[PDB]
Parts: structure tokens; C-alpha cells; sequence
């Protein structure tokens, strides 16, 4: 089954990529919108080993893990109920059923634009069978005002 | 200046330097202040124990790290990188580049055996593997064991500076597992051959990840990245760069000229017309 | 071998290293062996004794010179040094490459405050003119005093670790005089401005001219050369060499990339058509 | 020296040094005499050939060799050992000490890329693999392919020093896989 509250200001994200302009833009709107939090509490980049990544929380300065494997940033981090994937459209297919597997991702969203019709309906298939909300693919993201926001949707 | 003065602009910084606020009104160290390193009557040991690990250490490691400093200081000047801060103060230079130039050499077979001789030890026992297997797996491959054998002093005959370590390690220092290991390797080794002892360069790399992982202060993911990262090549480094600067006043005041190498030690042996 | 095992050829032998003995069944440090080292508990400061000047240096002296050496350690990322070591850290070389990146601008301008601070005080003690006209000869001909002034640490603010050293120069050490004299042009400076007291890389100088001429074992043409052949870069080099092994490992236990250096902070100034 | 003038004592000798004969009434190079070096005409690829290789290469392959010591000069004051060749100088020391404390970083990440995708696409294309499959074999362990990507300079604007020495080795250089592997 399909869950109805997406995001809340206790949602953290998983962002599958090297996209600190998107991420320090989702921890600036977090900071505007007085939430305790950040979102993203881990990055995953597979071409690089596990390090941080050093980000602003308004003022402050804090630091963000980037995982290699997908798993290992699972481990660390099971409060992750939503992953972002900033993907391209030739590796987003591969990201996602590798996410789909996951029972604690319980939304994705894909950003890549052009995916072929017939891998999203795979992707859309195995959504509706492990009971994920894809947020669809050739998107900006999504933003809910006072809680949470997919990516670089808004802007600046 | 004036609009992060009055703090209106953010700019994310470099260099993220988890040693050193020099900043402010005393020098601090790791989490410690000058003041405090010298009313607690710390040495060398302490503040290479603040500035490499930023742990303070307990008084017996920091003085195992002295004495290790005092150990691997000068070992003459025929090995490879007191010969090279020799030719290079005969050439009349500096300090800092006859040091540098004698530093430059202290690689794998020069100087090596400090972090070689405990990831080699590391792996055997962390593996769990008795002595007696890791000797004859070390036998089956080529790769002799790193940190084991002396020239001369042999048994019946001890280094002395490889005991005077080892009689500290087995005093001032609780639970030393690895260095029990490699004595039993010393065991197994010198029935072989009588000058198959303990070398300096592999007590100090085994009594090392003993101090690290042994003591306090040390999960295990510190204590293997200290030994991973090379903080192993520095006790060697920072102790034998003494002996090198040593050797470049010794060469400055004895007063000798340019060297040259004479032409029959070389031996070329040139292509006939390239 | 055989000819000269048997003694009946000579060959003249190059560098003739008055220092570390390695031949025989102990390593001898300048006529010491290495158990007598451990045995009459010399430390760090005795080793440099004895490898640096060949000499037994009293008991305050080699804790002088350990002191010496733990506050000339690190001194923050900014400096000079610790950013070429940073850099090089950051271009994941190696201990050796990155300290040596690092060691190589302790100069004039970086970490030559020691040397010349001492120079130029002994220049003037030994001349014989009160400090009341040496501050004006240094008025009149441009070249500011080398080992005085601090940025912030002024006066009702000491520097504290200027005050650790002095505190220990005053206690635990006979008849000081160039250090008196530097005080009095400290006394002398501190009325033209609030910001000019002694360095630390000005008292270290005075205060190891002092060690060298004022205690036993150097007469004074000793105590000259090792002041002139330049074996006080060796105590800053020597000391800064723990901080910038520190900032490698620290660099390398935060995982840092490559370094860029922005390009606005550059600013290309080529000429039009060359 | 004088038992061996006369030449009854053997010493084995060490530094075998099969490059540059000082000896002599000449330098020789390799096994060329230094007045063969000028004669010849062989620039400071020539004298490369001669004392890395201990070879006369051909006159275009030292030509090669001085354009590539040519684009592999400068690339400006930010990059990583021209910064701390600066710092160095800054500090007011000497030519040997700033420029031995820039080349001092000339490791993996920067400068480390000429013998990595030399030694990686020589080990892709002598396992035999076509390029196709090499990107994806490259592409499911991490790894980027070395020697790939710049970051301004893409296609319809080319690098234009990568443009000289890609048209010098298509004219005056016979037979080049290798680097029609790294075009595909
Ligand atoms: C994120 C986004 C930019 C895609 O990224 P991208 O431009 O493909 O750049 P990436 O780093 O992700 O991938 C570059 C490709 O080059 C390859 N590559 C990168 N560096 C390389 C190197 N040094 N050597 C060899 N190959 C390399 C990578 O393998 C990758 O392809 P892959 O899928 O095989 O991994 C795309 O999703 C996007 O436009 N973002 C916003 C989403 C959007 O707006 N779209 C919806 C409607 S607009």
C-alpha cells in the first residue's frame, strides 16, 4: 500500500549522486523553514570512496557522508524514507531497482530526463508491486512548504 | 572583510584542520593548551600524541614514543639517506636541503621496515594464524618476513637497542598481544638461523600497534587507520631526521669540499652508437 | 677485502663523520653508547646533545631543548609550511614528499627568525653598545629587529609560551646575559608601541645563545660556529617537523580532495600580445 | 691508485650507469658523442631519446617528444604545484627549493594522469576488448576511465592543445592504435 504522508519535517533523504548545489539548496530551505533537521543525511556516489562532504546550515557549517554503495549508506541511516535520484537517464534504471529492494525507501524520486518507456514501466510495475511512490521520471522534484524539498525545485 | 565582519555573507572553507587553533589568546594544541601541556609535564611524546592522534596518551606511551625517537635517531652515515644529507651538505647547500635531500630517501628499502613490519604483522595476526603457519606461508610465497634479522648481533648476543625497547614494552605496558606474536616468530625464526632476530624497524612497528590498539584512547578503526594512514613512517621520519641534521653540522664543521665519486666505482657500460 | 683484511693496501677515506658509530656491538652515539643513553636517562634534548654538538649537556639544557622543540611544533594551517604540507597532503603523495613539500620553505621569511634573532643580538652584545643605541642603529638603517613583536599578544597580555620559556630560562639556568639584553630592548620597544615584546622565535635564539656560550662544554669559538653553521634551523625544523607530520595525517584522516585555489582570488595580470 | 694504475688489486665496482660516458676526450650521450648530438640535428627530444631510452629515435618522434614538453608546461598558478612552488617563492628561498616544493606534489591527482590512462587503456586494449565494452567495464567498479573529460573545453569547442598533438600524430606517425582505441 501507498502511503499519503509523503514528507513531514522528520523526513530524510538519500541523494544518489554528486549534486551539493541541489543539496546545500535543500538545507537552506530546511533552515528557512525552522526545521530541526536537515534532509539529506547521506550522499551516494559510486566513483569515489566514503567521505563528507561539508555543507551549510545557515550560519553553521556541517558535514554530510558520501557512501559509495547504496547498502552502506542504508546501514548507517535506517530514519531514510525517501531517495533522490539524480541519476542519468542510462543509469537511473539500474539506481532505482536497486532502491526498489529497500523496504525503508518508501519514495523515490527521478529526475533524469529521457529514461525509455518500457524501463519506466518496469520501474512503474515494481512500484506498484513493493508499494513505493515513484515520484515520475522527466521531473523537477516536489516541495511541500514548511517540511521538505525534492532536489532544486523552487530554485534559488 | 567588512560584510563578513558584520557577518552578511557566507563562504564555505578549505582546509578543515582538526590540529592547531593558533587562533585566540594561547596556542592550543589537539583540545589542549600550550599552558596545559607544559603543567602537565608532557614531552615530546605528549604533544606528537596531541598533534598526530589527538588523544592524550598515557605517561608510559609517550614515553615509549620518545624512547622510539631516541632509537631510530642516527644509525651512521653509510646508510642510503645519511650518505645523501652528507653529499648534499658537502655541496655546501642549507639545512633544510641537505635534510630534505637525505628525508627524500626514506621509501621501502630505505627506512620502510617501520610500517611494513607491522601491516605485515597486523595481517598475520588479525587473520588468526599461529606463528608456525605464518612462517612457512611466508616461506611459500618468496617475500621475506619484514622486521626480522640482524647482521651482526645475533643471540647469545643481543641488538641492545632492540632490548632496551623490549624490556620497557614488557613492563610499563599492559596486554601487548602482537608483540607476543612476533616473539614467537622470533622463537621459530632463530632456529633457522642464529641472526634471525627481532630487528628495531619490526619491534617498534609491533610495539606500536600494540600502543595503539592496546592502551586506552583507541577503538580499533583508529588504531588500524593510524596504521594504514602512515603514522608509522613518521616515528621513523621524525627520529631520523635528528641523526640527518646531525650529520649536515658534522659536515659543516669537519669543513669538507664537493664530492665527487671517483670513476672506479661505476663501471659504465654504455650502448656501443646509439 | 683481501688485500686490505690482510692490511697491505691504503686507500684515503672520505667523510669523515665525527658522529654515530654504527660498527660494533653497540651503536655509540658522539662517544656514548646507546645503553649509556637509556641508562643516564637523557632524553630527546640529551640525543641532540650529543648528535648535534657531540656534547653531554647538563640536565636543564636537554630539557631546555625539549622545550625548545614543543613550542616550535605546529602552529596552525596559515602559516606558511603547514600549507605547502597541506597541499601536498591533498595530492595524496606520501609522509615523506608531503612533510618535505612542507620543510622546504623554512627560510629567511619562514622559520628564520630563530638564526637571525640570534644573530643579530650577538652581533650587538658582542659589539658592545647598550641597548638604548642598538635599537636606534636598527632605526636608521630600515631592517626592523629581528624576534621582536607579536600581533597580538602585547603587554598586560603575555604570549605564553614566551612566558613558559622565560619562566624557564630564569629558574633552571646560570648567567644569562643575552637574554637580559633582549629584555632590555624589550623594555625599550614596549614603550614605542604595545605590540613589541619578544617573539618566541627571538627568545628561542637569544635563549639557546645563552644555553650554547653561558653554560659548560662550549668555550666560545664552539659556541660561535654552532650559532653560525646554522644549528638553530635545525631546532625549527626539528620542532615544526611533528606539526607538519600532524597536519599529513590530519589531511589524510579527513579524506580530502584535490586543492584548486579559486581563480578569483588570482588575478592574471599578462601582458597584451608577447 | 697506484695498484690499480699498474692493475694487480680487482674492486667490483657499483652505479653501473649505462648512460653518459664523461670520460673521454668527448661527452658521449648514449652512444653518441655530444659534437654527433649538434651534427645530427637533434633538438631536446633527441637528447631525451638518448638519455631515457638510450635510442636515436626518428626525427618526428622527437619532434613529438618537444611538443609534448611543450603543452605539458604551464597550465597556470591555481593548479596544486604551482601553488606551492608560489608559497615557496613567496617565502623568499631559492629556485631549486620552490620549484623541488612544487614538484613534490606531481603524484596521482595531479600529474598522475599521463602514466594512468597510459597504463589503463594499455591494459584494456592488450586484453582485447572493444571499446564499447571497456566503458562498461569501467563503469561497474567505480574507477572513472583516466584521461577522459574536461571540464570547459567539450566538443564543437575542442582543446585545441589537445587538437595539435592529435593532428601531429594523425600526419607524421605511422600506425597508431592505441590512440584510435582512445578515439573510440
Ligand atoms: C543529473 C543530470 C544532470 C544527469 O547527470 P549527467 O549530466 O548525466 O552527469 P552524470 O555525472 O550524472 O553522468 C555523466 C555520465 O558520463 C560518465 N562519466 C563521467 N565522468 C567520466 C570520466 N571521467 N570518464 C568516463 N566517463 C565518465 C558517467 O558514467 C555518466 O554516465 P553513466 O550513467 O554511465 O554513469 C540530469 O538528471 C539533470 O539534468 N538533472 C536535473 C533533472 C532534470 O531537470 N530533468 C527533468 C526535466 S528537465
Amino acid at each position: 500500500g501507498k502511503s499519503t504522508t509523503l514528507f513531514s519535517r522528520h523526513t530524510k533523504a538519500i541523494v544518489w549522486g554528486m549534486q551539493t548545489r541541489a543539496v546545500q539548496g535543500m538545507l537552506d530551505f530546511d533552515y528557512v523553514c525552522s526545521r530541526d533537521e536537515p534532509s539529506v543525511a547521506a550522499m551516494v556516489y559510486p566513483f569515489t570512496g566514503d567521505h563528507k562532504q561539508k555543507f551549510y546550515w545557515g550560519h553553521k557549517e556541517i558535514l554530510i557522508p558520501v557512501f559509495k554503495n547504496m547498502a552502506d549508506a542504508m546501514r548507517k541511516h535506517p530514519e531514510v524514507d525517501v531517495l533522490i535520484n539524480f541519476a542519468s537517464l542510462r543509469s537511473a534504471y539500474d539506481s532505482t531497482m536497486e532502491t526498489m529492494n529497500y523496504a525503508q525507501i518508501r519514495t523515490i524520486a527521478i529526475i533524469a530526463e529521457g529514461i525509455p518507456e518500457a524501463l519506466t514501466r518496469k520501474l512503474i510495475k515494481k512500484a506498484d508491486q513493493k508499494g513505493v511512490t515513484i515520484i515520475g521520471p522527466a521531473t523537477v522534484g516536489g516541495i511541500k512548504p514548511g517540511c521538505f524539498k525534492i532536489g532544486n525545485t523552487g530554485g534559488m | 572583510s567588512w560584510a563578513r565582519e558584520l557577518g552578511l555573507i557566507r563562504k564555505p572553507a578549505s582546509f578543515m584542520t582538526s590540529i592547531c587553533d593558533e587562533r585566540g589568546q594561547e596556542l592550543i594544541y589537539a583540545g589542549m593548551p600550550i599552558t596545559e601541556v607544559f603543567k602537565e609535564e608532557m614531552g615530546i611524546g605528549g604533544v606528537l600524541g596531541l598533534l598526530w592522534f589527538q588523544k592524550r596518551l598515557p605517561k608510559y606511551s609517550c614515553q615509549f614514543i620518545e624512547m622510539c625517537l631516541m632509537v631510530t635517531a642516527d644509525h651512521g652515515p653509510a646508510v642510503s639517506g645519511a650518505h645523501n644529507t652528507i653529499i648534499c651538505a658537502r655541496a655546501g647547500k642549507d639545512l633544510v636541503s641537505s635534510l630534505t635531500s637525505g628525508l627524500l630517501t626514506i621509501g621501502d628499502r630505505f627506512g620502510g621496515a617501520l610500517d611494513a613490519a607491522a601491516k605485515m604483522f597486523s595481517k598475520a595476526f588479525d587473520s588468526g594464524i599461529i606463528p608456525m603457519e605464518f612462517v612457512n606461508k611466508m616461506k611459500k610465497e618468496g617475500k621475506l618476513i619484514m622486521g626480522i634479522g640482524h647482521r651482526v648481533k645475533s643471540i647469545n648476543n643481543p641488538d641492545m637497542r632492540v632490548q632496551i625497547l623490549k624490556d620497557y614494552v614488557r613492563q610499563h605496558f599492559p596486554a601487548t598481544p602482537l608483540l607476543d606474536y612476533a616473539l614467537e616468530v622470533e622463537k621459530i625464526t632463530t632456529s633457522k638461523k642464529p641472526n634471525l632476530i627481532l630487528n628495531v624497524d619490526g619491534l617498534i612497528g609491533v610495539a606500536f600497534v600494540d600502543m595503539l590498539r592496546n592502551c586506552g584512547s583507541f577503538t580499533r578503526e583508529e588504531a588500524d587507520e593510524y596504521i594504514d594512514i602512515g603514522a608509522l613512517n613518521g616515528i621513523f621520519v621524525l627520529g631520523r631526521s635528528m641523526g640527518f641534521i646531525g650529520h649536515y653540522l658534522d659536515q659543516k664543521r669537519l669543513k669538507q669540499g664537493l664530492y665527487r665519486h671517483p670513476w672506479d666505482d661505476i663501471s659504465y657500460v654504455l650502448p656501443e652508437h646509439m
